[PDB]
């Protein structure tokens, strides 16, 4: 709705630093999967011999 | 993307691998320790005299 | 007929973002961490890795906790059945309870 | 005044919990930098991949902007060798296993050496004990041992 | 339509205040599973109940 | 007063919420004391010569 909008802009900044906030959470994420999983540099395998 | 470069070490189990050098190797971790301090009045932020 | 709570929950403007490393690639680095562990011992954690029998590397981790290797060496049978069958338990466990 | 006054408040109100949330995440960050200084720079620690990668020997501190700058210093092997290894030596009916080291061998002769360097060195009764006979052990080899 | 944009507002600046507190202990569990992957897997630890 | 609870009643599910997150940090404060003290399986006592 555009009406909506229109008095939804003259409350300032309120959803871009909501979206800031999603956005640095998101990020975290990832970061926090790569920093648990992704220790070896190398991608080993196991020999046939078991 | 891509995990790493594939690998596959010479397991036996009569076979062992020993070094015979070294390096001296220096690395660098960098941690936040404080943040800028602040002070807000609520009398000349809201209202302004 | 059946509406699902994720349609609405897309449909209101909420939006559910993929995770980057996909499931995949978490079992191969799972694997590849698995692999180095069983086939160098604490050796790639430092640097190349050193290829050692897992019964050496089992008698080294007993030096570590303070005992001497020769209760490995002359007890490694009975230690292989303990580990299978505890390995056994665990699937068992994880099988029946699902709290 | 009032319109105002109600949307200035929601403002700082939003300013001071986003403060608390960074400054929870500070303190984290600044125990764990704590903890570090303690165990890294005054003395040295055998855990993995804290001080740094490889195995630690000194840490230093260095100052910075809002934080701190470490410099690890830490030991790497560098260059392996293909060998072969026993778990023990049979010699007269006994089974020798090695006191702090490894069994190596450069294809006909058996040593004993440190794990982290290769030093190889002649298998005498000093750096070996003796527990037991020879028909245990799973892979134990035939050699003769030094007596000095 | 004043209304039901404050009321609006006020619920998904409480979403988004307890998405950021859910992913601070999130954030300091991961930490903690990255130490265990780095002490337990990749070597042996002497730490008592570790 | 049967007039602000119906009043109280068009805001939604603020309540139920706060309730929610009350209910999490109690239970929370006995799980923080069960594993700070019962670390130990069985009660020991010291004998009576000192
Ligand atoms: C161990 O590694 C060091 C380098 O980390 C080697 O030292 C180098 O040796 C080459 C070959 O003579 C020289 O050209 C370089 O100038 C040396 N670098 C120095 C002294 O910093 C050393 O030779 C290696 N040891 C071996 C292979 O036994
Ligand atoms: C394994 O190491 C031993 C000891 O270093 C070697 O034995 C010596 O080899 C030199 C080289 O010809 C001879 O001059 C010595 O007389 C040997 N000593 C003895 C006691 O026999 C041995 O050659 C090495 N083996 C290999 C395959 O390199
Ligand atoms: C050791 O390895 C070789 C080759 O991989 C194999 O033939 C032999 O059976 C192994 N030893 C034992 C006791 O299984
Ligand atoms: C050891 O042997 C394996 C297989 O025989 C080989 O791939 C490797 O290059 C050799 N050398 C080292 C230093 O690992
Ligand atoms: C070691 O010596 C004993 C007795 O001399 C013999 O019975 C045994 O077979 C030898 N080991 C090997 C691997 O030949």
């Amino acid at each position: 709705s555009t009406e909506c909008s229109n008095l939804l802009l003259q409350y300032g900044s309120f959803c871009t630093q909501l979206k800031r906030a999603l956005t640095g959470i998101a990020v975290e994420q990832d970061k926090n999967t790569q920093e648990v999983f992704a220790q070896v540099k190398q991608i080993y395998k196991t020999p046939p011999i078991k | 993307m891509s995990l790493g470069a594939e690998n596959s070490v010479a397991y036996s189990n009569n076979s062992i691998a020993i070094p015979t050098n070294f390096t001296i190797s220096v690395t660098t971790e960098i941690l936040p320790v404080s943040m800028t301090k602040t002070s807000v009045d609520c009398t000349m932020y809201i209202c302004g005299d | 007929a059946a509406r699902d709570l994720i349609c609405a929950q897309k449909f209101n403007g909420l939006t559910v973002l993929p995770p980057l490393l996909t499931d995949e690639m978490i079992a191969q680095y799972t694997s590849a961490l698995l692999a180095g562990t069983i086939t160098s011992g604490w050796t790639f954690g430092a640097g190349a890795a050193l290829q050692i029998p897992f019964a050496m590397q089992m008698a080294y981790r007993f030096n570590g906790i303070g005992v001497t290797q020769n209760v490995l060496y002359e007890n490694q049978k009975l230690i292989a059945n303990q580990f299978n069958s505890a390995i056994g338990k665990i699937q068992d466990s994880l099988s029946s309870t699902a709290s | 005044i009032d319109r105002l006054i109600t949307g200035r408040l929601q403002s700082l109100q939003t300013y001071v919990t986003q403060q608390l949330i960074r400054a929870a995440e500070i303190r984290a960050s600044a125990n764990l930098a704590a903890t570090k200084m303690s165990e890294c720079v005054l003395g040295q620690s055998k855990r993995v991949d804290f001080c740094g990668k490889g195995y630690h020997l000194m840490s230093f501190p260095q100052s910075a902007p809002h934080g701190v700058v470490f410099l690890h210093v830490t030991y790497v092997p560098a260059q392996e060798k293909n060998f072969t290894t026993a778990p023990a030596i049979c010699h007269d009916g006994k089974a020798h296993f090695p006191r702090e080291g490894v069994f190596v061998s450069n294809g006909t002769h058996w040593f004993v050496t440190q794990r982290n360097f290769y030093e190889p060195q002649i298998i005498t009764t000093d750096n070996t004990f003796v527990s037991g006979n020879c028909d245990v052990v799973i892979g134990i080899v035939n050699n003769t041992v030094y007596d000095p």
